[PDB]
């Protein structure tokens, strides 16, 4: 479930 | 019948335009909130 | 032919009502997020 | 007149499908901003 | 809530 990471993923990729 | 239908369509179309305008407004403000979150995150990290 | 039309208008009108209800709920949640951003910024500044 | 009505219905339905998709997109992004705000608050507090 | 909140954010206005 979820994921994300990467400093916020640039806002979940938009 | 046909005129009754034509009137309902006109009313539908006008409500549709109002909806489209509201969606446009929502999207602009959601973009600002995304931007504000981006600034806050960087500043506190 | 007009029956299929009157039936489609029924389906469109109820769908439009669903859309309006969803947009009202999105607006409330957006208002909440804007409020939360304001609180976070006020706290750090 | 029935044809003109049918064409208008086709345009309305197409726009409704577009609006439905945009609502779904808005909700997903809005959910992300709520999650972001929760993360920021927990750090600030 | 045209106010409310409190309680550490009230879980985001209760959704």
């Amino acid at each position: 479930g979820x994921x994300x990471x990467x400093x916020x993923x640039x806002x979940x990729x938009x | 019948r046909m005129k009754q239908i034509e009137d309902k369509i006109e009313e539908i179309e006008s409500k549709q335009k109002k909806i489209e305008n509201e969606i446009a407004r929502i999207k602009k403000l959601l973009q600002l909130t995304v931007w504000g979150i981006k600034q806050l995150q960087a500043r506190i990290l």
